[PDB]
RNA sequence: AAGAGCAUAGCUGUUGGGACCCGAAAGAUGGUGAAACCAUCUAGUAGCUGGUUC
RNA sequence: UUGACCUCAAAUCAGGUAGGACUACGCGCUGAAAAUAAGCGCAGGAAAAGAAAAUAACCAUGAUUCCCUCAGUAACGUGAAGCGGGAAAAGCUCAAAUUUGAAAUCUGGCAACAUUUCUUUUGUUGUCCGAGUUGUAAUUUCAAGAAGCUGCUUUGAGUGUAGACGAUCGGUCUAAGUUCCUUGGAACAGGACGUCAGAGAGGGUGAGAACCCCGUCUUUGGUCGAUUGGAUAUGCCAUAUAAAGCGCUUUCGAAGAGUCGAGUUGUGCAGCUCUAAAUGGGUGGUCAUCUAA
């Protein structure tokens, strides 16, 4: 029973990561707080009949659904290279998780560069 | 207490006060103007995000939400209209295309993209028959 | 569904360059102490005492196993 | 065999933490002198002595 | 007789850098009567860890760290881990493949030209010497990828100006009794009569002061600055003879060694003795999973 934690910080460290929040949306307004993770099965006996948010949508998850490797991290869905698809349903759950997502996007238009010539 | 402490509690040197605490550091907005401008320096971030029609997550909310009682358009034209000026992604061919294509139109028809890919004087820089069409189609 | 393959899985195939540079430097480096001592026996066709003491050498008799037919292939290219 | 618990607060008991307060002979580390000394470990060790408040 | 190099020196050579301190938290190593204390080495505002040589046995999960749970369970009084819930999220870079139709690369000297928290900072351009082919760039990192073919979609390591918007440093602005009566050295006290309040926090003043004074509220702000963050509008340049994503393949797919590992010894790692391989190797339960050095 030697040193201890006491967590009298609890309180003030509920407060600092609001702030962390309410300063992170405010560099980057228009786009979410948090990317959309998948929805993936639990790996166990006890769990595999839940949902639940994964890491990130696997190769062919983003190529049935529309979107290249590269950009699907700008516009903010993250990818998992160890992920895979075993069954097609995961596969279905989670293509239609991308297709409401690009619905739901305005990519805003960046700057051009136009040489002079051709 | 410890002697640094101590040291400018028994000098004479005034501290260096730095006023920086405020209750509800609640930061100000940069980055979009259209937000910025309907912001509510007030109300917390995700009541603003969900005032202004804006998701503030897409994945469920790891908690409570508020239940009190028992800019969305203007994004939208924005971004089309920005879109639409800068929207001509057509570039034209410099004077050295302008006569690199034309030489090799002038002399091989208009159409055999694989007859001018298999020339070999003409075509110095071996430019394959997918990007022929493109300076073909970007001459017009 | 059936799944590509992962590239990483193609790890440890083989190369038709590595196979030759590996066969190379076989050549050019020479043979060790031991592996000296292993090719005369079976030229002498102890065998069964050319075996057990690769096993001495290296540790498992799989590596004992296959550094053998490396060396009796080498013989018959001799 | 027609489920009675779960949480909290209080009282008391007990076990462990310095553990009601004080107190024993050694030891260990790292030093300073020329085995001794110094600050730590250290509130070391109690089966025992003394005290323990209307 | 003259020269290439290779290795090695010297210089108050031109320009640089290291040491010591602090040590709450970091990472090592050493270590008592607890992997503790003491000792020793080394850092940063965090350090370390970190994009699987990872779990699992599922309908599978998916870098690291941290919290709760797992759980006082498992294994052997010590004392887990996966799964589960959360906080946060971001990915990447080399070596190994011929740029071979062109070392495409970089340090330095000088010369200029700008820039600046800044005359203190930071670079670009030219030019000469060297570095470097025993390999500096471009390309590739296994999730792949390269080379062809294809046809669609994309592109600035620029520089001024302007305004809005946040960030910091300093200066600056703030409502209303000090009216009477008694006590007293003193009215900040008692009573009478009034006011202010987005200000009745606190302190000072000759005793309990919202109205004497400093402040407090307004301020989640006005004002003059001084530097700046990132976007927006607009101007001027731009190497685009290019570079990149994705279809397709009658082509290919390099992957880290005195290291893995076997024997023994000291407390997973380490020492000694020996010493590998390529669907190979590692780790799990013939399959699964990962792809170290």
């Amino acid at each position: 029973q030697r040193y201890v934690k006491t967590w009298f910080n609890q309180p003030g460290r509920k407060l600092r990561r609001r702030q962390a929040r309410q300063t992170k949306a405010a560099k980057i307004a228009p786009r979410p707080v948090e990317a959309i993770r998948p929805a993936v099965k639990p790996p166990t006996i006890r769990y595999n009949m839940k949902v639940r948010a994964g890491r990130g949508f696997t190769l062919e998850e983003l190529k049935a659904a529309g979107v290249s490797r590269r950009v699907a991290s700008t516009i903010g869905i993250p990818v998992d290279h160890r992920r895979r698809n075993r069954s097609e349903e995961s596969l279905q759950r989670n293509v239609e998780r991308i297709k409401v997502y690009l619905a739901h996007l305005i990519v805003f238009p960046r700057k051009a560069g136009q040489p002079k010539k051709g | 207490a410890n002697p640094r402490q101590r040291n400018k509690q028994r000098s004479g040197k005034p501290r260096l006060t730095r006023r920086n605490a405020n209750k509800k550091a609640k930061a100000k907005i940069y980055g979009n103007f259209v937000i910025q401008q309907n912001w509510d320096k007030h109300a917390t971030l995700r009541q603003n995000y969900a005032r202004l029609g804006l998701l503030a997550t897409p994945n469920y909310v790891t908690g409570g939400v508020e239940k009190l009682y028992p800019v969305v358009r203007q994004l939208e034209e924005e971004a089309v209209k920005k879109a639409a000026r800068q929207s001509n992604k057509m570039l034209p061919l410099s004077a050295f295309e302008h006569a690199y294509i034309q030489r090799l139109i002038n002399k091989y028809g208009t159409e055999d993209f694989e007859s001018m890919a298999k020339d070999v004087k003409l075509n110095s820089k071996l430019f394959n028959g997918s990007k022929l069409k493109n300076l073909y189609i970007r001459m017009k | 569904r059936q799944l590509p393959e992962r590239p990483s899985r193609r790890k440890g195939h083989l190369s038709k360059r590595t196979a030759f540079v590996r066969s190379i430097v076989r050549e050019v480096a020479g043979f060790a102490p031991y592996e000296r001592r292993v090719m005369e026996l079976i030229r002498n066709s102890q065998d069964k005492r050319a075996r057990k003491l690769a096993k001495k050498r290296l540790g498992t008799l799989k590596r004992a196993k296959g550094k053998i037919e490396e060396l009796t292939s080498v013989i018959q290219s001799s």
